[PDB]
């Protein structure tokens, strides 16, 4: 079996951030800027890397696209630049 | 009818003791033991016979019995359940782990 | 994460496939060579010998020797042995089967009973399903007797057309400890007079049968070609686990120390040299057997030890024996007290007190507790100057780090060492860390039955030897105050701190799901007070009132 | 044993209830896809009351004197009075909860007006009063075109199912059903103006405060939800500290999960 | 003889380098370890074709450290032997045992007792040859060798050929 | 551990290593039937030596091309020292093989300009030969159909000895001078 | 401490992943094995130094892969591998769905 891999149409999940979604970006951009990644937002003067991840998701400049599972084995590709953060 | 009858005892037994609970917990117990055609009993008799993966099915009572009768049918686990990942320290697809978070180079020098 | 570089790619495991040793694999996986029953000792001299447990296998006396592979003991895997039998043994935990499949194939030919020719087989072997299939099949040759020649077509009961052959009649087979008893039919009222014919179904002649099983005959019971063939329930080569799965603890050194599992492996080998060494010399007929069912014994209590055989195979002592099953049984046993449920790292247990004054989400961690708990933190520059200044601090005083850990994987004990003074922190170093203030902690009241009683915290380091927390949380936790002990986790990484401060935090767990309600409520003191302070009978003069308007850290200043 | 039978259950990402072999259990989690800490017991109006004061809080009639709003609760009031395009309009609005009337004792037999539902409706209109200061006197601006078109438009935007086809968008009818209909017994024509002061500014930002609101009601795919359903009958069955002489309890709720043949005092109801 | 084969690469990539042209260092460290590796299976992979447009696709996060997996599709220039091929090259070592005639990036070694009977090592010969009725083979001799076997090693692969059949041997 | 591609699915056995002579009979991923990145069926690239050379040189000319981009803000014997000023600007420099490939490569390429090397091609790979003979016929100095069909001895019927010996006429005409 | 199987149940119930995952890793058992590509059995020798791998049986210096699994699951597998029962650890998925 092939393909497989929704288009960037047809998309039917939800467009809005889940909190576990969420909860991971904000994490695991952190992590990376702890780590010595480099930092797209402009640091207010801040030095907590869960801090600037709560900032460089507020502007949305994350580099980071979410791969949404369904049951079946496809899979939809999600940017957080299209997600929407209510929350 | 019978997930319904199930459902309304199983109700007057918390409702009884001054307690509330939400309808979809108990209405989603209520359709494990019906979903599968018969009544999947809560016991190791029950919904332990069922064709869930064979790891997971062993962290309840019987362990062995099942891994010994798991090799002998040849059993595939699967490992898309919770017990499979805790096991082999993996992270499991829950919540957190439901997905996978990618980067995309495309984007990131959009961003500079 | 176990030391060294690999150059080996890491991946996940996605799929487990459950099944059976074959012979030919177990002698060509180990480079065991194991045939001495002695442990070891080199003629009284340390070391182990190239008998039992050491041949090209694990390490013991913190040494390299394991088949060149070296790392020694941390890092090394075990690898297994191979022991050679003088005579087939049935394996404990498929008797049954093993039964079950030679009362639903015939003997001495070893074809199906009924095929493809005969009704209600054909809705037996539509089923799609490994072992429901299995089951039944069974009824419709448990019957059954007689491996027929031939029987009526999908036609006319009359040309009746053959398939196979051996017309032989089936024995009944019942259970009897660890062996097999076969009851034959005949001779028709005639030959003899009476009575039936009772013999015992030998281990080798039950394999023979099962070796000559046909390809798609294994398929049409719930076994697969390559995986588990029904004469792998047989076992003919055993394999032997390695050191790390039985270990040697070694108190002093002329001393001892072997695991329960060492010795029943060396009581099988014992029985298996006597067993090989009567074959080849004069061997008394039928007496051999008597021996035999010593290793159908000692083989089968070395996987399981409780059976309704009865006798326990204790151990001299009065102790029954550690079997592998046991090793395995619910609670403390692998899967249920090591895998499933385990004891961890980054943590700490102490008694818990009420505090009026503590934020909704803090929890008060002792000075004791937060000198010795650790976060690893990375050399960032953004917290170089907040990180040296730690270090310089020592382990000691509390605001302070114990350890730091280089771009090498290198530890370097800042209590103990030779220059932890000095050292310039480098980018990209990590340096594990005392537990500051407002760092994000799990808490836990055990037993826990709750999405709640497992909460996210924060962190204020306070002096006295308790744990404090607001009294709020007091009723989702619960937790009394009447000697009440209470666990705390620790993260190690900024990723599950997110976790915790995201989806575990105390503020988030205010309304719950379990009845579309608020879990926590103001209760005891502060719920008696508000009553008797919001009466009409009850009023405040200026001098308390200033003080009352004082204590909200966020009034607005307006009287 | 609850836990362990419910471990693997969680809301994925199309909205079903599967375990780890791909079973559906629940095609809409909770039959309606609401996480449970979005939700209070709100009254269903329509249900509640005689057949004459229904009447007299819901009928909406421009063809008579006596049954009209009166021009001082709307601006635009008295050049409607008597118009047959609008009366159309309004009789589509009152039919409609009719129709509710009877959906909703086809379902609730015990006649109970307070159910577990998803939104705070009351406390939504309650902060638009005096947020923005309406005084009970001055009459409104919203037209019926704009009130009654508003809400229509409103039951357009709940989404609990992203669809596309004629299934999903079918069940998205019935996932939101029951919300709909509270929602038309608190934003009926009558009600937004006569017992509610309603200004367009005002009503708008219910309307958007409302659609918001239920977007945040919705579960969010990756709750594991047979560990928190488990856990939440469970734990109640723990504090459980103890003719309705009748296995009653602990060992009842043991008999319910253990499928046993015989129960302890069977005994059945006869109508 | 020569491949052009399609092939994958993973590659774990630290956050730090996470920069405006990581595309540049994938690239980079893809060249590093792949252009003069040598499989088994594969064998001498000794030029990456076609750079630029090589799809590195969209690379997922590992789940403990913030470090990225990317499965780089590319082709390249592939190269190995064959226990039946004939190829030619040049001679470089010589011995009292054979010669060790090297084609491209692989070196063939023959053996003595491998070639036509009428053929004399020289002992007082600088440099070392082989001698016959008027064939002379040195360093700079072209030999055109059968391949008869192969054998694998770390970052190498070796053969021993043959000239004992006729249109070989010299050129 | 770079390989990757192919991939099918060896659930145990595998089994018996086949021995791989010139009967066609290559490793698993040397077929005449493979895929593409693309993910679609495709013939077997076999190339022959002076066309591999042509392969490398545009790979390192088209390299240099988009190596400087970043970097902003013929006669035999003067071939190899040119190529070797190359390698030091593009190759990773360590690439001591390819350096080797190289040498031997421009010295034994039979033919020179694309001109030339395109004609053998559209000769050689009508006549529906398999893809390794192809190769081999364009590499090696072939005079006589013995001398073709004993050197690579998987033709043997697949060809008359008459037409191969035209392809070969053929061949020494189009064969570039030095 | 103990981290029990309640106490397990309940991180499930908050969906924090890699938590449920550091808890019985970087904080417990954490080890780091070494399978072979054809049998799903940890019997390579490694020689983490010369780069020889081998699982002479199945014979191949070529399919090798890296996991990182609890130390009690290493015992589990053995334990059982002592029992004749063989539980092959596989890299890809196979059976499909
Ligand atoms: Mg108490
Ligand atoms: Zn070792
Ligand atoms: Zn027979
Ligand atoms: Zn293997």
């Amino acid at each position: 079996l092939k393909e497989k891999a929704i288009p960037k149409d047809q998309r039917a999940t939800t467009p809005y951030m889940t909190k576990y979604e969420r909860a991971r970006i904000l994490g695991t951009r952190a992590l990376q800027i702890s780590m010595n990644a480099p930092v797209f937002v402009d640091l207010e003067g801040e030095t907590d890397p869960l801090r600037i991840a709560m900032k460089e998701l507020a502007e949305k400049k994350i580099p980071l696209v979410i791969r949404r599972y369904l049951p079946d084995g496809s899979f939809e590709d999600w940017s957080v630049e299209e997600l929407i953060v209510d929350l | 009818a019978g997930r319904a009858a199930l459902y309304k005892e199983v109700y007057n037994v918390i409702a009884s003791d001054g307690s509330y609970v939400n309808y979809r917990h108990m209405a989603l117990l209520v359709d494990v033991m019906t979903t599968q055609g018969g009544l999947t009993s809560v016991t190791r008799h029950g919904f332990n016979r069922s064709n869930t993966g064979a790891l997971m099915r062993c962290s309840f009572e019987e362990t062995v019995e099942i891994l010994f009768e798991a090799g002998a049918s040849a059993e595939l686990d699967d490992c898309r359940g919770v017990s499979e990942n805790v096991i082999l320290g993996q992270m499991a697809p829950i919540g957190t782990g439901a997905f996978d978070v990618m980067i995309d180079e495309e984007s990131l020098v959009k961003y500079m | 994460v176990g030391q060294q570089y690999s150059s080996a790619p890491l991946r996940t495991v996605k799929e487990v496939q459950f099944g059976l040793f074959s012979p030919e694999e177990v002698r060509a996986i180990s480079v065991a060579k194991i045939r001495f029953p002695e442990t070891m000792d080199e003629t009284q001299t340390r070391a182990k010998i190239g008998g039992l447990n050491d041949p090209r296998l694990g390490s013991i006396d913190r040494n390299l020797k394991c088949q060149t592979c070296q790392e020694g003991m941390n890092e090394c895997p075990g690898h297994f042995g191979h022991i050679d039998l003088a005579k087939p043994v049935f394996h404990v935990g498929f008797i049954a089967k093993i039964k079950k499949v030679c009362e639903c194939v015939c003997m001495h030919c070893g074809k199906l009973l009924l095929d493809e020719h005969n009704e209600l087989m054909r809705q037996a072997l539509a089923i799609k399903d490994s072992k429901k299939r299995f089951a039944a099949i069974w009824t419709l040759c448990k019957t059954k007797m007689v491996c027929e020649t031939d029987v009526p077509s999908e036609d006319d009961p009359t040309q009746l057309v053959s398939r196979g052959g051996c017309g032989n009649t089936q024995p009944t087979i019942r259970k009897d400890g660890l062996k097999l008893v076969g009851s034959w039919k005949k001779d028709r009222a005639t030959g003899d007079a009476d009575e039936p014919e009772l013999r015992v179904l030998s281990t080798e002649e039950i394999l023979n049968i099962f070796k000559h099983i046909s390809v798609k005959d294994f398929t049409s019971l719930g076994f697969n070609e390559v995986f588990s063939r029904p004469e792998w329930m047989i076992l003919t080569c055993l394999p032997v686990p390695p050191p790390p799965v039985r270990p040697s603890i070694s108190f002093n050194e002329s001393q001892r120390g072997e695991d329960d599992l060492t010795f029943k492996l060396a009581d099988i080998l014992k029985a298996n040299i006597s067993l090989e060494t009567l074959e080849h010399n004069g061997a008394p007929h039928h007496a051999i057997e008597e021996a035999e069912s010593l290793l159908q014994f000692h083989v089968a209590t070395y996987m399981d030890n409780d059976i309704a055989g009865q006798p326990q195979a204790l151990q001299k002592s009065g102790r029954p024996v550690k079997s592998i099953r046991a090793r395995l049984k619910g609670k403390e046993g692998r899967i249920r007290g090591n895998l499933m449920g385990k004891r961890v790292d980054f943590s700490a247990r102490t008694v818990i007190s009420g505090d009026p004054n503590l934020e909704l989400d803090q929890v008060g961690v002792p000075k004791s507790i937060a000198k010795t708990l650790t976060y690893p933190e990375v050399v960032t520059p953004y917290n170089i100057d907040r990180l040296t200044q730690l270090v310089r601090n020592g382990p000691n005083e509390h605001p302070g780090a114990k350890y730091v850990i280089r771009d090498s994987g290198d530890r370097i004990d800042l209590r103990y060492s030779k220059r932890a003074g000095d050292i310039q922190l480098q980018y990209g170093w990590k340096v594990e860390r005392h537990i500051m203030d407002n760092d994000p902690v799990l808490f836990n009241r055990q037993p826990s039955l709750h999405k709640m009683s497992m909460m996210a915290h924060r962190v204020k380091v306070i002096p006295y030897s308790t744990f404090r927390l607001n009294l709020s949380v007091t009723s989702p936790y619960n937790a009394d105050f009447d000697g009440d002990e209470m666990n705390l986790h620790v993260p190690q990484s900024e990723e599950t701190r997110a976790e915790l401060s995201q989806l575990c935090a105390v503020p988030l767990q205010i309304v719950s799901p379990q009845s579309n309600k608020p879990c926590m409520g103001i209760v005891q003191d502060t719920l008696c007070g508000i009553r008797k302070l919001t009466l009409r009978d009850t009023f405040i003069e200026l001098d308390q009132v200033l003080n009352m308007l004082y204590w909200v850290p966020d009034w607005d200043g307006v009287i | 044993r609850l836990v362990k039978a419910l471990e693997d259950i969680m809301v994925h990402y199309d909205n079903t209830t599967r375990n780890s072999l791909g079973n559906v259990i629940q095609f809409i989690y909770g039959e309606d896809g609401m996480d449970a800490a979005h939700i209070e017991k709100q009254s269903l109006d329509t249900i509640g009351g005689s057949d004459a004061a229904f009447e007299k809080r819901y009928r909406v009639d421009l063809l008579n004197t006596d049954h009209t709003l009166d021009p001082s609760l709307l601006e635009s009031g008295s050049e409607i009075l008597g118009d047959l395009k609008l009366q159309v309009l309004l009789d589509e609005e009152y039919k409609q909860l009719v129709k509710d009337r009877k959906f909703l004792r086809e379902v609730f037999v015990d006649g109970e007006a307070n159910w577990p539902l998803p939104v705070n409706i009351r406390r939504i209109i309650q902060n638009a009063q005096q947020t923005f200061h309406i005084d009970h006197t001055k009459p409104s601006d919203l037209t019926i075109k704009d009130i009654v078109l508003g809400v229509k438009d409103l039951q357009e935007n709940l989404l609990v199912l992203r669809g596309k086809n004629e299934i999903i968008q079918n069940a998205q009818r019935d996932a939101v059903t029951l919300f709909c209909c509270l929602l038309r017994s608190r934003l009926a024509t009558r009600r937004v103006l006569q017992e509610y002061r309603l200004t367009k500014q005002a009503f708008d930002w219910v309307l958007s405060n409302i659609e918001a609101q239920f977007l945040r009601s919705v579960v969010h795919p990756g709750e594991m939800v047979g560990v928190l359903a488990a856990q939440s009958i469970g734990e109640p069955a723990t504090q459980m500290t103890l003719s309705k002489k009748v296995t009653s309890g602990v060992p009842r709720l043991k008999e319910i999960l253990n499928v046993a043949k015989n129960m302890k005092t069977p005994s059945l109801t006869v109508y | 003889m020569f491949f052009i084969k399609d092939l994958s690469l993973n590659i774990t990539l630290h956050p730090s380098f996470f920069g405006p042209r990581m595309k540049q260092y994938l690239k980079t460290k893809l060249l590093e370890e792949v252009e003069g590796s040598c499989t088994g299976k594969f064998g001498y992979i000794l030029c990456v074709l076609d750079y630029d447009n090589i799809d590195i696709q969209r690379g997922r996060i590992l789940p403990t450290d913030g470090s990225a997996e990317f499965n780089v599709k590319y082709r390249a220039v592939v190269f190995k032997p064959f226990k039946g091929e004939v190829v030619d090259g040049t001679v470089v070592s010589c011995s009292q045992h054979g010669f060790e005639v090297q084609v491209g990036p692989m070196k063939v070694f023959v053996t003595k007792h491998l070639m036509p009977q009428d053929l004399t090592f020289n002992a007082g010969s600088n440099p070392p040859s082989y001698q016959s009725s008027e064939d002379v083979i040195t360093i700079k001799s072209r030999i055109r060798v059968k391949i008869e076997g192969c054998i694998s090693q770390v970052s190498s692969i070796h053969a021993i050929g043959s000239i004992k059949e006729d249109y070989l041997g010299a050129i | 551990s770079t390989s990757t591609f192919q991939t099918r699915r060896r659930r145990l056995k595998k089994v018996e290593e086949e021995e791989n002579a010139a009967t066609l009979q290559l490793g698993q991923e040397f077929q005449l039937k493979q895929i593409n990145h693309q993910g679609e069926e495709e013939e077997l690239i076999a190339l022959n030596l002076s066309e591999a050379r042509l392969v490398i040189k545009e790979a390192l000319v088209e390299r240099r091309r988009a190596f400087k981009r970043s970097q902003k803000k013929e006669t035999r014997e003067k071939e190899l020292e040119s190529i070797d000023v190359l390698l030091e600007q593009t190759t990773g420099g360590n690439n001591k093989d390819l350096k080797n490939t190289m040498q031997y490569l421009t010295n034994f390429s039979r033919f020179r300009d694309q001109e030339t090397v395109g004609a053998v091609i559209q000769l050689l790979k009508s006549t529906g030969l398999h893809p390794f003979e192809v190769a081999q016929l364009g590499s090696l100095a072939c005079d006589t159909a013995d001398e073709a069909k004993t050197l690579i001895p998987s033709l043997n019927n697949k060809i008359s000895d008459d037409e191969l010996e035209r392809i070969l006429k053929e061949l020494s005409n189009l064969e570039t001078l030095y | 401490l103990r981290f029990g199987e309640m106490e397990r149940d309940c991180m499930i119930a908050h969906g924090a992943a890699s938590f449920l995952k550091e808890r019985l890793m970087e904080a417990s058992d954490a080890f780091r094995v070494h399978i072979c590509g054809i049998c799903g059995l940890m019997t390579v020798i490694a020689k983490l130094n010369h780069n020889q791998f081998e699982c002479k049986g199945c014979d191949n210096k070529i399919d090798i892969y890296q996991i990182h699994i609890p130390y009690a699951a290493k015992l589990l597998f053995q334990e059982l591998m002592a029992m004749n029962i063989t539980p092959r650890l596989y890299t890809d998925r196979s059976r499909d769905f």
